[PDB]
């Protein structure tokens, strides 16, 4: 019992609960016992029939039991490099989309400044540009001394003027 | 020979207590990445395995001490802890190296700082650089001594931001994204500004 | 120590246990790396976000705060200090040996 | 000739070959036949060792059985290994990526010695991969080839050493058996001996001979003449067999108290038990030959015996005395000498049979362990062989061998010769071999025993030089693993036709003659002194009457890749080596014209390479088409050869097959029916016949550069069809499913024109770098939707587009048309990997023309890139007006020592223009030995030249003398080979004539299109922020420390810091620099490299308090 429990929750780099390492072990044993009796690899639907459970769960457990690999094992037939040299860092900044984002921000500032200042501020705090949080209408009213219906109307004015092709063409290109 | 280290421990204000170790540091996770490859397969730097071994041995020793066990088992666990820290700091220095899957020695901290493949002479002294290319050479007998030929495609790829700016300024592309699209599509106007 | 490329000397010496626990931002005490299903790191594991900072930028474990406006505040629930995400390359752990 | 469809290749060969070259694939087919035990191999051993006809699988099964328990009352045995029909024919297993394999069946006998019951269960052993007719395996669709390995044959190896102190000689031995513990017997620095057992440096022979049940009287009786061992036995200092046993126990198993019986049984279980020490069947016979123990007894009891040890002692001690011959009591006399480790009589060859045998042996060892565990845990009579058997380790072992092993590698097939040479190649690295770092200088050298066995020319130029080579053309592998070559035996100066085969060790005790000797057809050499190869590899003169062997033919020492080089004997060894290596990497062109000047080996090499269709059975052709040929055999029935058209080779070349027969012709069994990629009329053709002028032209052919005319580009003389494949799979994901669909977000329509609604490119549509190939869309999940994105959709009404378009796009720098699309999916009830549910693979091909930078070379070692392709006007042309096609420099040939290709050039011009020798007043003096039918040659006539018996200088000069013109009366070239030619640039004639003639050139697989790479800002690695490397990834050139030395020496500091910090490492530096250069602003100050911070954290993690101090 102690050995099995320890091998269950301690022998894996990605720890797996015993309750379902049990079913991985049982799936493996039944598939390799049926393989020799039938002569072929057991299709997961037949394995599910032996499971009394849905096959999709069988594929899920099959892909769960797969263990991680090492980043530093030599990958070539000849020993010259490791696996980790060929993995791209996804989290790294593209260094191209950053400049694009900055220029898009500049274009947005120019477009908003072209619009009337009240509308620009309304939309800026509506979508939370200058700050971290977009705000609801009542905040806009409390900061501009107007009712929320008036803010809805000025927002209607904003996207109405923003559909103007002068801004529409100059901004739609940025995609 | 003894004085060579004794005098160093004397005149320098560091206690030799640091020779023995009872609290082991843990490298940042991003320096020992666990990343999912395309296909669901997972990769690790073998450091997670050694750290896991250290953690397992330490926890089991804690359990043995708290529970109360005959001194033989406690001594065996302490020896395993010592050998696990041994493997973590320098695998294969003492005894046979700690081996994982595929029957290969595991890369400890020391092996990450040794030889050609170590950090010092592979990433610090010489680095892979951007804005560079490589191609076959062909004799250029009509060139001048200070000149050299350059393939058009390689020159375009190298001077990408340069032609990007120089063409978005000449109003060929309205914005930077359009300039990138022209460059990747290799529009005819690109070559003139490239030259 | 501010990493501004204004350096006068680089020093190396033996590290005592007091320095080792001074560097660390917590004590890793579980051999758990990634949840097999949720694909997230665990608590006090080798990849714990509380010890080593958040994996995703400006989010705690349960996502109490998903906004830039929370800077430098350690959440009361999981203790993940909501900040930039490359602190996982900077912060450090430590193990107290039996 | 002797080939039904052989083109008329006239030959300059003087003497005839008594035997034809054997099927050059016989080292792969025969070994696998031995492995399986097919009836062909069964009858093969019937007259070549029928004393014990047993296959590899049969041998392993017999060795394994019987397996029993601790009690011995219950046991299991294996017998009757029977195979089965293959699951699917070759092409479909190459299509849907399944291993070409067949089920394996064996019979298991369950015995129960307690009472006695029988259970003969036919258990399914597993799925054994099979070997195809070409000698290549198929694993997961890919075509893999295993190579034979060179290792030290287990046995006994005496050697000599100088102490370099008092110049005393010392003799050591190393009985090195496979799967056992070594014994090192030697004479120490002082007088006594050293008997190192399993690396323990104590205890001279005194304790060993005593431990064998002897005492002082035996060791003093056997050794009274050897004063060394007399002194040793006097220095015994131990009396008592049990004392010697415990002393051994000290240095054989310390850490456990010894007992009276533990050491006695330990010695037997260590050396004389065939489970912990079993020198293989090769090792036992090697020991027997080395010591003369058994000379007429069958092979049994592979474990080492005691008389072997005593004979080793006697041999070593007599060697230290300087004795010549040792006669062991109870055996024949054997001469006493040191054993060379590189002599091919001590280096065996593990073919495919031996390697698969070893892997099966490991699998059966695991089988025996698991069945031994299981046979006891279950009660008697409730246990059956099926439950005793769990075939998992055997298939695991075979899969381990075939994949992720460096001795069974990806087939190198870009022309028939590369496929031919990849098999029948001898390697030395791998499990049981020596690594290149482990390899010394001595092993890489050519041994005198290499002659006739392993070619001394064919070997790669890289670090692996000498480590791996190629088999000879006449070489044979003995059924014993040793290599062996044929040779005719001469008696009293009479040459016999009887061909006998000798190994490396059997050659020393004989005297072989020269290959090309002045034979008078009566067996008698006209001069007494003949070039012969002596015992120790020495070459010397000797009268004729005492020689007893001769080479079967010239070109016996050379391989098949080097036998195709004309005028080989006129070339330096290095240039011949490189020429043989570049022959392996030619590309298949679209026409593959046969070479004018070559060797007879081209026909055989093309025929048995397996990629040319050969009519197995004779008969008339029913019908011919590009796709297929229907041939009607004489016995009513017909056979349809399905031609393979435009198949991608493992290196992305073309493998088209064009039939060369008509609808009403008759073809004989063995005649070539269709040509492969690089074959013309069934003979090897790896290049084209190009007119050559050897003048140095205006510096465009400077430093091995080669200039070409635009005729080659326009006439498609050198152009290759190149095919690439692009796999892409849609797999299940927690986000849902990825769809192969046209619902691709934010894409135009001009790029959507060439996709079907199924979502993939239309067949026959042109693509290029960056174009989309398959539309695969993945659920994006969630992320930070930028507020700016919300304003963006608010301006145009664009949908959120909730999915991520990670579609497959053509990678950078390629284009061409699409050839085929193969799609598999789960609803197609296919055997897809668990996890993926669509997988589509697209084939894109482009007719790659010849351009600057492409490497062109001859088969004589001359190489070079295309300096320029200048138009037909600017080409030196002869008085007839035909422009030259290729111009090469003249400053390389005399320095680099490859004058053979100049002779090839002249012979090619003679063969092209045609010739006739005036036989009016008798034959001229030079043509007296020239064979008939070679005195007349029509224009564009093909010739042949054996490598070591070819056209001589006088014959070639005479041929050049009479070189009748084609159409007009114009002898363009003079008697000395040079010809006048008119400049195409200025127009005036060149002051002096230059050599011109037809040369056979080949395009190598080092094209510049797959060799140009550049990047501005690509991806970066995880741990350190350095950019990755390679062409598959976006790359980035490595600026190593050696270039750092140069930049520091220049005194350029800002450039170095730029190349280190911001151009490579400093992330904020990278983005700021890119923003500044795009914004047209000044590049900012470089920051601190990230890799240094990584190093600092790593060093901190090593308990090293490292802090950087500002002040
Ligand atoms: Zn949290």
């Amino acid at each position: 019992q102690a050995i099995t429990r320890a091998m269950a929750d301690q022998a894996r780099t990605i720890r797996i609960p015993v309750h379902m390492v049990e079913v991985i072990n049982k799936l493996g044993r039944i598939q390799r016992e049926l393989l020799q009796d039938l002569g072929r690899e057991p299709t997961p639907e037949e394995l599910a029939k032996e499971m009394d459970i849905t096959p999709e769960k069988v594929l899920e457990i099959q892909q769960y039991a797969r263990e991680p690999i090492s980043l530093d094992q030599t990958i070539g037939d000849e020993g010259d490099s490791q696996l980790g040299d060929f993995i791209e860092d996804s989290e790294a900044v593209v260094a191209v989309d950053a400049v694009s984002f900055t220029l898009l921000q500049d274009q947005l500032q120019s477009v908003l400044d072209t619009l009337s200042e009240r509308e620009a501020g309304v939309v800026r705090l509506r979508f939370g540009l200058t700050d971290g949080q977009p705000r609801t209408l009542d905040e806009i009213g409390q900061v501009y001394g107007v009712t929320r219906e008036r803010i809805r109307q000025i927002e209607s004015k904003t996207m109405s003027k923003l559909r103007h092709p002068s801004r529409s063409q100059v901004l739609r290109d940025y995609l | 020979k003894r004085l060579k280290v004794v005098a160093a421990f004397q005149q320098s204000g560091n206690s030799p207590m640091g020779m023995v170790l009872d609290a082991v540091p843990v490298i940042p996770p991003e320096l020992r990445p666990m990343v999912q490859l395309d296909g669901g397969r997972f990769a690790t730097s073998d450091l997670n395995d050694l750290y896991r071994r250290v953690i397992n041995r330490n926890n089991r020793l804690k359990r043995l001490i708290d529970l109360g066990a005959p001194e033989i088992i406690v001594n065996n666990e302490k020896r395993m802890l010592q050998e696990s820290v041994d493997a973590l700091f320098d695998n294969g220095r003492r005894g046979r190296p700690v081996t994982g899957p595929g029957n290969r020695p595991l890369k400890s901290l020391s092996d990450l700082l040794k030889g050609k493949q170590g950090r010092f002479r592979q990433n610090l002294l010489g680095k892979r650089v951007d804005y560079s290319g490589r191609s076959v050479i062909v004799v250029g007998p009509q060139l001048k001594l200070h000149q050299c030929g350059l393939p058009k495609l390689m020159a375009l790829e190298l001077f990408k931001p340069f032609v990007m700016k120089r063409l978005v300024d000449l109003n060929h592309a309205q914005n930077i994204k359009s300039a990138k699209r022209m460059v990747e599509r290799q529009r005819p106007q690109v070559w003139d500004v490239l030259e | 120590m501010l990493d501004v490329n204004f350096f006068d000397e680089l020093r190396i010496g033996l590290a005592t246990a007091e320095d080792i626990r001074q560097w660390s931002y917590g004590e890793v005490k579980k051999p758990e790396t990634i949840n097999y299903r949720t694909l997230k790191p665990e608590k006090d594991g080798l990849f714990c976000e509380k010890i080593f900072g958040p994996t995703r930028d400006w989010e705690c474990y349960c996502g109490k705060y998903k906004r830039v406006r929370f800077k430098g505040i350690i959440c009361e629930r999981c203790g993940v200090e909501v900040t930039r995400a490359k602190v996982r390359r900077e912060r450090m752990g430590h193990i107290e040996l039996a | 000739n002797s080939v039904p469809g052989a083109p008329n290749r006239v030959s300059f060969a003087k003497l005839r070959e008594p035997l034809e070259v054997p099927g050059l694939l016989d080292v792969q087919t025969d070994s696998f036949e031995w492995l399986i035990g097919s009836p062909r191999w069964r009858e093969s051993a019937a007259e070549r060792g029928d004393v014990n006809p047993v296959g590899g699988l049969e041998e392993v099964l017999y060795e394994l059985s019987p397996i029993e328990d601790f009690s011995g009352s219950m046991s299991l045995s294996f017998s009757d290994p029977r195979f089965d029909d293959v699951k699917a024919p070759v092409d479909e297993c190459k299509d849907k990526d399944m291993t070409y394999a067949a089920p394996l069946f064996v019979t298991a006998e369950f015995i129960n010695n307690n009472t006695g019951e029988i259970k003969s269960q036919t258990v399914f052993m597993g799925d054994f991969p099979m070997m195809t007719e070409k000698g290549t395996f198929i694993i997961n669709g890919t075509e893999r080839v295993v190579v034979s390995q060179l290792v030290r044959s287990p046995g006994v190896y005496f050697d000599e050493t100088i102490d370099k102190s008092t110049d005393k000689t010392l003799h050591s031995v190393k009985v090195i058996p496979s799967r056992g513990a070594w014994l090192e017997f030697d004479v120490d620095k002082r007088d006594t001996v050293g008997v190192r057992i399993d690396r323990k440096r104590r205890q001279p022979v005194t304790v060993l001979l005593k431990a064998l049940g002897w005492t002082s009287e035996q060791i003093v009786e056997r050794f009274g003449f050897s004063e060394i061992m007399r002194s040793t036995l006097e220095k015994d200092n131990t009396v008592g067999t049990d004392e010697a046993l415990l002393d051994i126990y000290r240095k054989l198993r310390p850490g456990e108290p010894p007992t009276k019986e533990s050491a006695q049984t330990l010695l037997e279980n260590l050396f004389f038990k065939e489970k912990r020490y079993d020198l293989a069947r090769v090792g036992r016979y090697k020991v027997n030959k080395k010591l003369g123990l058994h000379v007429g007894e069958p092979i049994t009891s592979s474990t080492l015996t005691e008389e072997d040890v005593v004979a080793t002692i006697e041999y070593l001690v007599r060697l230290h005395e300087g004795q010549t011959t040792m006669t062991v009591p109870g055996g024949v006399e054997v001469p006493v000498e040191t054993d060379d480790i590189d002599h091919f009589g001590n280096r065996r060859l593990r073919t495919v049979g031996e390697l698969i045998q070893n892997q099966i042996r490991v699998g059966m060892s695991r089988m025996e362990r698991v069945v031994r565990e299981r046979m006891t845990t279950q009660d008697v009579e409730a246990i059956t062989p099926q439950t005793l058997i769990n075939i998992r380790p055997v298939v695991a072992a075979i899969k381990e061998f075939f994949g992720t092993s460096q001795l069974s590698q990806f087939m190198d097939q870009n022309n028939p010769l590369s496929g031919l040479t990849h098999k029948r190649r001898l390697s030395a690295l791998g499990p049981g071999g020596l690594s290149r770092e482990r390899a010394g200088l001595e092993v890489r050298d050519v041994h005198p025993s290499h002659y006739g066995r392993m070619c001394p020319i064919e070997t790669p130029e890289g670090p692996n030089i000498g480590l791996i080579g190629s088999l000879s053309v006449y070489a044979r592998v003995n059924p014993f693993g040793f290599i062996e070559t044929p040779y005719r035996k001469v008696v009293d100066g009479v040459v016999s036709d009887e061909i006998v085969y000798l190994t490396a060790d059997e050659e020393d005790r004989h005297v072989v003659a020269q290959a090309n000797s002045p034979i008078d057809a009566d067996g008698r050499f006209v001069e007494p002194r003949v070039l012969v190869r002596r015992k120790a590899g020495e070459v010397e003169y000797v009268p004729s009457s005492e020689v007893d062997y001769m080479d079967v033919s010239p070109r016996q020492m050379v391989s098949v890749a080097t036998a195709m080089i004309p005028f080989l004997e006129h070339d330096d060894a290095n240039r011949a080596l490189m020429g043989a290596n570049m022959q392996r990497q030619a590309v298949p062109l679209v026409r593959s014209e046969a070479p004018l000047v070559g060797t007879g080996m081209e026909l055989r090499a093309a025929i048995d390479a397996g990629d040319v269709v050969v009519a197995e059975e004779s008969g008339v052709i029913e019908e011919v088409s590009a796709d297929y040929i229907t041939v009607m055999h004489d016995n009513g029935t017909r056979r349809t050869y399905r031609m393979r058209k435009f198949a991608r080779s493992n290196h992305g070349t073309c493998a088209n097959q064009c039939p060369i027969v008509d609808a009403g012709d008759r073809v004989e069994a063995g005649q070539v029916i269709a040509d492969g990629p690089c074959t013309d009329d069934g003979e090897m053709a790896l290049g084209k016949n190009l007119l050559v002028a050897i003048m140095p032209w205006e510096g465009h052919n400077y430093e091995d550069a080669i200039i070409l005319s635009n005729r080659l580009v326009e006439e498609d003389v050198l152009t290759s069809i190149h095919i690439e494949e692009h796999e892409i799979d849609a797999r299940d994901t927690k986000l849902g499913a990825e769809e192969i669909t046209r619902d691709i977000p934010n894409i135009s329509d001009e790029v959507l024109a060439d996709l079907d609604e199924r979502g993939i490119v239309r067949i026959g549509a042109e693509v290029r770098d960056g174009d989309i190939l398959v539309g695969k869309v993945t659920p994006k999940g969630e992320t930070e939707l930028t507020p700016e994105e919300r304003l963006l959709r608010a301006i145009f009404g664009e949908k959120a587009r909730e999915v991520r378009d990670t579609s497959l796009k053509v990678p950078h720098g390629e284009s061409g048309k699409v050839i085929g699309i193969r799609v598999f999916s789960r609803e197609d009830e296919d055997e897809l990997p668990a996890g993926v549910n669509e997988l589509v693979r697209v084939y894109v091909a482009q007719k790659r023309k010849i351009s600057d930078g492409d490497k062109l070379a001859g088969r004589h070692g001359n190489k070079g890139v295309i300096g320029k392709i200048l138009p037909v006007e600017d080409m030196p042309f002869l008085a007839d007006g035909t422009p030259v096609d290729i111009i090469l420099n003249t400053h390389g040939v005399p320095r680099r020592m490859n004058i053979g290709q100049i002779l090839e050039t002249h012979l090619g011009w003679c063969a092209h223009s045609g010739w006739k020798v005036d036989a009016a007043k008798g034959v001229p003096d030079w043509a007296a030995r020239l064979p008939d039918e070679l005195l007349e040659a029509q224009p564009n006539a093909i010739v042949s030249t054996p490598v070591f018996d070819g056209a001589q200088e006088a014959e070639l000069q005479g041929l050049l003398s009479c070189t009748l013109p084609n159409r007009d009366g114009d002898v363009l070239v003079d008697a000395d080979g040079k010809a006048m030619l008119f400049d195409g640039r200025s127009g005036e004639p060149f002051p002096y004539p230059v050599t011109v003639g037809y040369m056979y050139i080949m395009k190598l697989h080092h094209l510049v299109d797959d060799k140009i790479h550049a990047r501005s800002t690509g991806p970066y690695s995880m741990i350190t922020q350095q950019p990755l490397g390679g062409k598959a990834q976006f790359g980035g050139q490595r600026f190593g420390e050696m270039e750092c030395w140069a930049m520091q020496a220049y005194g350029a500091a800002y450039t170095l810091q730029e190349l280190l910090t911001i151009k490579s490492d400093d992330t904020v530096g990278r983005v700021k620099v890119y923003e500044a250069i795009v914004k047209g602003e000044n590049i900012p100050e470089p920051g601190i490299p990230e890799s240094f911070k990584v190093l600092l954290k790593e060093l901190q993690s090593l308990c090293l308090n490292v802090e950087v101090l500002s002040s």
